[PDB]
């Protein structure tokens, strides 16, 4: 996983 | 390509949490506060904890699993991030929806104040509550189960212009007048302060959808963990325009303190 998304 | 430290998410999510909280806690212990305007200022507290619980939860998360400490059975770990990354588009919706009914709750009392005490009553207030955060919590699961595609990304883009533009009306309202000189000017920061927070991010994604590979565009996404602490900060500051802005509230919060 990793922080908020569409990054 | 740039990174800031999880004690700044964690530290603004506790925060937010506990403001929210005194918040809600604030509409309940008192008896005035019951009128149906003042019910979705809790319910956008609500939504404001849903984002900040959930980028604390996800930061925890990471840093537990970076550590070297448990083993999380893959697909695991990338089911707890749809969890975790579908909590927050439910506060988003949740949070234009709920701007949205303030600012049709307030066009009603100052335009046709005469039977709102008739049309919009407190059980009606709570049903239509209700009614939006189930809505809004379907609009929320469809998108991050489906999010691999473009559309979602497309709609959300939308969505957003399309509530500048209804923010950018009423302002415009708000300068030519032809209850109501004081009365629309409270959701009229609420929505100059979710406009400011969620926009550096909003058209992060207008880019990569446009100019993925362009010299221009790849530095300015290189900086996308810092259009995430801007939207913590809106929900930082959304519960203390309510205090310095509505005043029954402030001495409410007196009596918590005593
Ligand atoms: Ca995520």
């Amino acid at each position: 996983l990793d922080h908020x998304r569409w990054k | 390509q740039v990174f800031i430290k999880p004690e700044v998410f964690l530290s603004l999510g506790i925060v937010s949490l506990l403001e929210n909280i005194l918040v809600i806690l604030a509409v309940v212990r008192n008896g005035n506060l019951h009128s149906p305007m003042y019910f979705f200022l809790c319910s956008l507290a609500v939504a404001d904890m849903l984002v900040s619980v959930s980028n604390a939860l996800e930061t925890i998360m990471i840093a537990i699993v970076h550590s070297d400490y448990l083993t999380f059975e893959d697909q695991f770990i990338q089911h707890m991030d749809n969890i975790f990354d579908s909590m927050i588009c439910i506060s988003l919706v949740a949070s234009i929806c709920n701007l949205l009914a303030i600012a049709v709750d307030r066009y009603v009392t100052i335009f046709y104040a005469l039977r709102y005490h008739s049309i919009m009553t407190v059980r009606k207030a709570l049903t239509l509550i209700v009614a939006i955060w189930v809505c809004c919590g379907v609009c929320g699961v469809v998108f991050i189960v489906y999010s691999e595609s473009k559309m979602v990304i497309v709609c959300l883009i939308t969505m957003f212009f399309a509530m500048m533009l209804l923010m950018g009306t009423l302002y415009v309202h708000m300068f030519l007048f032809a209850s109501c000189m004081k009365g629309a000017v409270t959701i009229t920061i609420l929505l100059g302060v979710f406009i400011f927070c969620w926009a550096p991010f909003f058209l992060h994604l207008v880019l990569i959808i446009t100019c993925p590979t362009n010299p221009y565009c790849i530095c300015y996404t290189a900086h996308f963990n810092t259009y995430l602490v801007l939207i913590m900060c809106n929900s930082v500051i959304d519960p203390l325009i309510y205090a310095f802005r509505s005043l029954e509230l402030r001495n409410t919060f007196r009596e918590i303190l005593c």
